[PDB]
């Protein structure tokens, strides 16, 4: 049978087939149903704003010139070396940012021709696609990263890209991700870019990404709450214990600032304010204000001995009002923060 | 018909035969135009650099025939460059390099009537130079760009720097270094390998100096004022133990924390440095202040109470010793 | 007698051999026996979920078209240049994530053909495979990283992969790794992907990895116990040395805070709660509880009415033996739930 | 057929030469080249570089390629035959590295019109380099440029020129960390002068501004709070020696650890930045507060009540002196770096 | 006579020389005398367990088919472009872990053929070789990193590798390394591998490495000693200064803890305990025991009054015995540690 000789007879020098002429030339455009299969979705970074994927991109189209009827076998597998000399859609990724094929022990390409000219073309690609990311609400952000497929030399009247009806974009088994959770739902919006030359076909898929909260929650939020509670505790000690209260306040503020330093060391480097910087700043302001109010109490107390006992009663009243003002104000701030950053 | 003349000139020409095969050695003039001086990676001892390499020599076999005139220069394709003979020039100390292909093979070739050939190409070579990180904050580094032949001895190939302008760097703005002029000399630094004869080599030396403003303001002044605060505990009354112990111990803690945090920000090499000596001396001075307070306390605990005399001794002993050490340190490290 | 010419006569233009048709075409599937030889296992990162290996992948199969009888020698080595013109199985790793060959001074490939048609095809690859990591119990986890070998353009009725009878996956001499120790047992599991286009053959090997409990134990757990015992030391002092008690409590809580902060860089950058974070949070909570207990004691004692002082003494006596027992209960729950 | 029509128009059977510029030994061939920034970012202070993706395209007349027999208005081409046609030798003067994109096809395009005009659009990824000066780090404005220049042609053979309108364009609202790319971007006209003649040059400047919210908060606010805490230490009685010493030394330690923790996030540079000055001055103010407490303690103890009166007057005169000094420093620091 | 033409005549289509067959076929094994010349030894890393070198690998052997006497020139160079037409040994590195050649302005390969048939083949390579490292005694370790040269497809009876008689490995000039010093004497082990298929030739050269105790011995060690001495200073204080003693002890604890925390950034990322972790743990334990003994003496003293001054005398006795007991224990520990990790 010799399919290679049959392939040469069907297309080649003695066939008249041209590798640079699209099927149905000077006529209707040729639709290319392309469906992807994500195999490894990871390496999401904030410094360069990109992510890496592995795709089993397979695309199909009809070629009446390649259609045959004499050969008994329906499918004719074709090697990449001869695949170099067959017409293929000029597909490219609009935000590839860098990509390469895989050629381990064999080229990772597969082309088969059906009886009625249908062609299946599946290849393995690795892409460091780029998606802009916003960190206005860092610990509780929802991120969306997309990939776009477009023609490069064919307008809307020549090449058209359409997703499959069922299972256009699939995912592998229970692959994990650090600092992210890939949403099981991934809508497939349609695309179209109207350039100056004309209309180019384009399709995109959106991968919704959630962010984990346990580690950030514990390590950052909880010690801040404990330090703020200690700063509150600084109110219950006696007024005369000046070294004790000064040490407690200043050590709480040092603990807050070293927690902030550790966070900044372990946080993504971004110049605009995130949602955890607000929390750290507010906790620092709270402990600073507690130390300031202790200083005010001490100054009020000192002038009594240097009026009789009137100033002492005033200092006690300040302590009593503060011991209930601080927790309620902090609770109001916490309620507002969690309402505004969750709802 | 500029292609036909060069094709007929290269017909019956052997690319594997140097000009003057049995004659005098060929002379090659080398020119370098540095575009960008890459950042030095002190961890792996290397520095990238992007250069314009221009080497010119003479080839009698490439004499322009009298019938064809063209102009005073003739160009051969940067894709047909392999037809003519080219010197085997490589950088001795380099460890990673590549050409550049942005839109075309950016190699320039000129052939003149008299037989001279001009070759221009782009490279991004990551050379290597051993760096001495002793006296780290205020050191000075020198790095080489030795160009050396690989297959021909001095009897066949010779490299000489262009008399006018060997290197023409214009603007670099290094993040931690600075230079404007470099030693274009040492060009005749010839390396000889026994059993193979003399091998031609041309060397240019770049002198790199390190700016010390950030280290002077970021470490030295805070550490010095921390030592001053450590001294400050001498004037407090001896009875105020609960007020003088915290001052010294927190001064020591501040010094230790600053040293530990500055670690992993300095280059990660294991040998003594000027900054390390300064930090350990300041830590020792704080330690000595705390030990002096301990001696005062043990002396304190009719008793003569000869502890204020110890404080009077310390008030003039600590600043004087610190100033003497600082003078010695600067005089020996600068 | 001119082995190159003999091989050209055996297979080539004049012999009619085809390099795109599998042996035993339109018939029984051709078996492949491939045995891996790990040479360098390392570079395990929890950030990108990948690890790098070196492999002496050698795969054998029988090709009747390559059988010869006239040549006297039993074997016949082949240069890679003509190896590029012979049928080879398209064995691709299902999670290769990137790889490359080795071409140092020679192509690192070898192909020899026996008299009966059996051919050995040993090559050198440097894979960086990908394996998901489960870090719920970080310091005491047992990861399982695997590699998969599968065909690409052939189904189970044409190409079937299988390991050797013994010693399919082998390891080199006592190579070491940081933060892991490779288990001496590595089961050779069997896989098969039932795609819509048919059944593609699959073989996989599982490498068991256990994390060492060394540096982590000492310099992440011991200081926490020391700080908690220092907080108990703060418990062991009277209620009138208020500056001493306050300073001890605040300095212990600051020490716990800086101990937690410093280890943040060493630990992998992950956002779900690990076993180590639970321990650090519990120790911080213990220190906070000790300081709060002292605050309550001071409030009551600063609150004849010496019974209040008697009640403060009772609180101190209770907390003398309450915190150690609670810490022991926590330490007996934690290690039992995370190790057993 | 269009496929072999290219061979008929140029090639072995036509006599066209692919190594000779059009209008040979005549007027220079103008090349109207315009770029399209597709992805701007990856700016690093360690290597003084940035990375872009460019849809570089350029037109130039070609009477040799001009055709009139073929009815079709346009005539596309593939890279295989594109490798055998004259193209301008356009290289970036500060590329520092480049590579094409070859995913599923070569990312190149070339079509020829009837009049001879040729379009040539390619997709490139350039890791260009620009020197960035961080003298005023939190309030800097960078200026990074790219230089398109010829390599083997003078200004009498090849001349570049930006498009009359919309020469440099930007993609949708891409976001960078630590930088906001200004919408305005001027297009200067460089020209290098060498000893061998004049080489064409064109440059586009990308003005960059740095956001300062996170820097402002996480560095300036804690330092100001610690200074206020030092003033609180001022606002205490003289006899409270343990409390005052502890407060002063712990504020000093807090400033030192704040600076130490801040040194990791900031770029590693060897010259003084505008934030190092602020941190050093705040630390100096805390040290001065501790020194003032030491002086008042030495004067008060020492020893009639005039000495204690002198200490009280020292506290009275330093209670409001430090706030005025800090306000003056703040006003002279913000004026000099924002105006 | 053109040497290129002479070489084409000697090996070519009309020559009969086969480049795919070893010299002395079905005869004695061919010996290869190869010597390396290290040019840039460095970039040693502990995360990937590898190091990088630049080698002027030159290997010499004899090919009887290359014998010629008509040409009067003693030496006959060969262009690197036509290296495919001459038989070369398939030397490969068993633990190369990756490598590449150098092609700057010319292929960095040399080949000249002597009159009698001797062949020289010098190439420039850049190997990122890999060597396991043991860090049980980190600050005083002695690493042993090696490289192995082996044949790939040839057994022991066909290809034999032997080092040169003198100067088999030659280090370059005074290049330095970070955190290491390369010993000027290196042994030349005669490796060999015995696989099932037969014996494959193998030769290895071992590089002995010595760590420096400099920056380490200063920063990681001296501050810990100073903190311990400060703790003993805390010992030498009156028992009445309870706040002072508590503060001094807890701060020394804080200083040791932050020293241990900060030191980890520079230290290698290793799970098993090193020789410096023991020192840090012992110093922390010493400071903790100091604070514990202070707590004990304070509790004993407070038992008095709170039955005569015998309790005060007992507390004083605890101080007197601790003052001299603990420094001697520290000295004993120091001697044992340095003896066990240096002898
Ligand atoms: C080359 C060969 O014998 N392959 C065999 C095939 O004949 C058999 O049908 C199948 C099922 O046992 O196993 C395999
Ligand atoms: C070079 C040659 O053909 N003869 C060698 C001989 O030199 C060597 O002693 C022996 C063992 O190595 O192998 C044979
Ligand atoms: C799909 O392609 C065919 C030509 O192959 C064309 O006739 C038809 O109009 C196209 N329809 C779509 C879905 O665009
Ligand atoms: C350089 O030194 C060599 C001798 O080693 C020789 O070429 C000559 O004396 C010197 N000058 C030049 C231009 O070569
Ligand atoms: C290009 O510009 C030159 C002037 O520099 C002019 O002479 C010429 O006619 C213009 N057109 C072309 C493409 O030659
Ligand atoms: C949060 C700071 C409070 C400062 C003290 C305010 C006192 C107001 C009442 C004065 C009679
Ligand atoms: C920022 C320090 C504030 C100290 C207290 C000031 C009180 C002023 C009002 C007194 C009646
Ligand atoms: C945001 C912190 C508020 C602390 C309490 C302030 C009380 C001020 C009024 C006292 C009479
Ligand atoms: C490499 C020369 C080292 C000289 C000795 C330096 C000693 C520094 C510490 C002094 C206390
Ligand atoms: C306490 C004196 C500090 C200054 C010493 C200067 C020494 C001379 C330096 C010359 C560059
Ligand atoms: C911070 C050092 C202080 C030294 C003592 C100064 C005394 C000044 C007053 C003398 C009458
Ligand atoms: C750095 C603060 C200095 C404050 C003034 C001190 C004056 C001391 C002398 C008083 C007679
Ligand atoms: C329009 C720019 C304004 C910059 C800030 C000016 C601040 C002036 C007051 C400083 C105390
Ligand atoms: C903290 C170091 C103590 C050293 C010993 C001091 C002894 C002082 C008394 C001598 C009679
Ligand atoms: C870890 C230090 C132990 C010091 C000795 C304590 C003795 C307690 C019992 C006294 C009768
Ligand atoms: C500009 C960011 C606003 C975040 C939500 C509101 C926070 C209120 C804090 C009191
Ligand atoms: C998702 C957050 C879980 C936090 C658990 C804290 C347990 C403390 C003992
Ligand atoms: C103490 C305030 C808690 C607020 C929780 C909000 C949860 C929203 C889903
Ligand atoms: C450790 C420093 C001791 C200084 C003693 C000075 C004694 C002066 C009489
Ligand atoms: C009374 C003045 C004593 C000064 C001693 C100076 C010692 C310098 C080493
Ligand atoms: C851990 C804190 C316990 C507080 C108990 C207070 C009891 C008051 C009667
Ligand atoms: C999956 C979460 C387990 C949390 C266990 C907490 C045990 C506390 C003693
Ligand atoms: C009190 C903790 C005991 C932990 C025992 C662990 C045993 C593991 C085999
Ligand atoms: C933050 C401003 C404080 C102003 C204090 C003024 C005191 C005047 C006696
Ligand atoms: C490190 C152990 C403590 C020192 C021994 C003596 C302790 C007092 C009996
Ligand atoms: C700052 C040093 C002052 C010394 C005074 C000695 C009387
Ligand atoms: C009332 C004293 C004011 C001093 C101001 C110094 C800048
Ligand atoms: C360029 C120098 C600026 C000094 C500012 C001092 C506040
Ligand atoms: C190698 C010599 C070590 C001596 C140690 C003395 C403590
Ligand atoms: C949104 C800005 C908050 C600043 C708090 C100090
Ligand atoms: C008296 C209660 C005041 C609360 C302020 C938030
Ligand atoms: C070079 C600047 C030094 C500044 C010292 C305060
Ligand atoms: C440290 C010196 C002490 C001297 C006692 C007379
Ligand atoms: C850890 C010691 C506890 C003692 C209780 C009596
Ligand atoms: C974006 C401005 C933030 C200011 C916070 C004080
Ligand atoms: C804390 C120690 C108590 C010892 C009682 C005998
Ligand atoms: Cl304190
Ligand atoms: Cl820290």
């Amino acid at each position: 049978m010799s399919p290679s000789d049959f392939l040469d007879k069907l297309m080649g020098r003695t066939s008249g087939y041209d590798a640079r002429i699209r099927p149905n030339f000077k006529g209707p455009p040729v639709n290319v149903s392309c469906n992807i299969f994500i195999n490894s979705f990871g390496s999401i970074a904030e410094t360069t704003m990109d992510y890496r994927v592995n795709i089993f991109l397979r695309q199909q189209w009809n070629d009446p010139r390649l259609a045959y009827n004499e050969y008994p076998d329906d499918s004719l597998d074709l090697d990449p070396s001869m695949l170099d000399s067959i017409w293929k859609p000029d597909l490219f990724f609009a935000n590839e940012k860098g990509a390469h094929f895989h050629e381990i022990t064999t080229d990772n390409k597969l082309l088969r021709i059906s009886r009625n000219g249908n062609v299946l073309y599946s290849i393995r690609i690795t892409l460091t696609l780029a998606c802009p990311m916003d960190l206005k609400n860092f610990p509780m952000d929802v991120q969306t990263c997309i990939m776009q497929l477009e023609s490069f030399g064919y307008t809307m009247n020549d090449l058209i890209f359409e997703w499959q009806e069922q299972g256009a974009v699939q995912v592998a088994d229970g692959l994990t991700l650090p600092q992210f959770i890939l949403k099981e739902e991934k809508d497939l919006r349609y695309c179209t870019k109207h350039y100056n030359t004309g209309k180019f076909t384009c399709i995109e898929a959106r991968f919704h990404l959630e962010r984990q909260m346990g580690y950030y929650l514990i390590q950052m939020y909880i010690p801040s709450l404990l330090i703020v509670i200690l700063s509150w505790i600084s109110f219950w000690i006696n007024m005369d214990a000046a070294p004790a209260r000064v040490g407690l306040g200043i050590t709480t503020v040092l603990t807050m600032t070293t927690q902030s330093s550790g966070s900044r060391a372990s946080l993504p480097k971004v110049s605009y304010v995130k949602a955890i910087d607000i929390w750290m700043a507010v906790c620092l302001l709270f402990v600073f204000s507690a130390l300031l109010e202790y200083a005010a109490v001490n100054f009020v107390s000192r002038q009594h001995k240097e009026m009789r006992k009137l100033f002492i009663q005033r200092a006690k009243k300040i302590d009593k009002i503060s011991r209930i003002g601080f927790p309620m104000a902090f609770l109001i701030f916490n309620m507002f923060y969690w309402i505004i950053y969750k709802i | 018909s500029t292609s036909n003349i060069l094709n007929r000139l290269l017909v019956s020409y052997d690319p594997r035969i140097r000009p003057n095969f049995k004659g005098i050695p060929v002379d090659v003039v080398v020119n370098i135009f540095i575009n960008s001086f890459g950042s030095i990676q002190e961890t792996t001892m290397d520095y990238r650099v992007n250069i314009f390499l221009r080497q010119k020599w003479n080839d009698p076999r490439l004499k322009l025939p009298s019938d064809f005139r063209g102009s005073d220069a003739l160009t051969v394709d940067p894709t047909m460059y392999k037809c003519l003979w080219k010197p085997d020039l490589f950088f001795a100390n380099e460890k990673s390099a590549n050409f550049h292909d942005v839109t075309q093979e950016n190699i320039l070739l000129f052939i003149f009537r008299d037989g001279d050939v001009l070759v221009s190409m782009r490279l991004s070579i990551t050379l290597s130079c051993p760096l001495d990180l002793t006296l780290f904050p205020m050191d000075t580094q020198r790095c080489k760009m030795q160009l050396e032949s690989f297959g021909y001895t001095t009897d066949d190939l010779r490299f000489i720097w262009q008399s006018g302008d060997p290197v023409q760097l214009e603007k670099i703005a290094l993040p931690q270094f600075d230079i404007k002029k470099e030693d274009i000399e040492y060009g005749n630094c010839t390396k000889y390998y026994k059993g193979t004869g003399y091998y031609t080599c041309v060397e240019v030396i770049f002198t790199l100096r390190r700016q010390v403003g950030f280290y002077m303001m970021g470490v030295y002044a805070p550490t010095l004022l921390i030592v001053v605060l450590s001294w400050l505990s001498f004037w407090i009354n001896p009875d105020a133990s609960a007020a003088r112990v915290p001052l010294g111990i927190f001064s020591v803690l501040s010094l230790a924390s600053e040293c530990t945090t500055l670690a992993a920000e300095l280059p990660k090499v294991s040998y003594v440095k000027a900054l390390d000596v300064w930090l350990i001396a300041c830590l020792l001075f704080g330690f000595a202040s705390l030990v002096e307070y301990a001696v005062v306390q043990v002396m304190l605990n009719v008793i003569p109470t000869a502890a204020k005399r110890i404080d009077l001794y310390a008030r003039a002993l600590f600043p004087f010793c610190f100033l003497f050490f600082n003078v010695i340190y600067w005089s020996i490290y600068l």
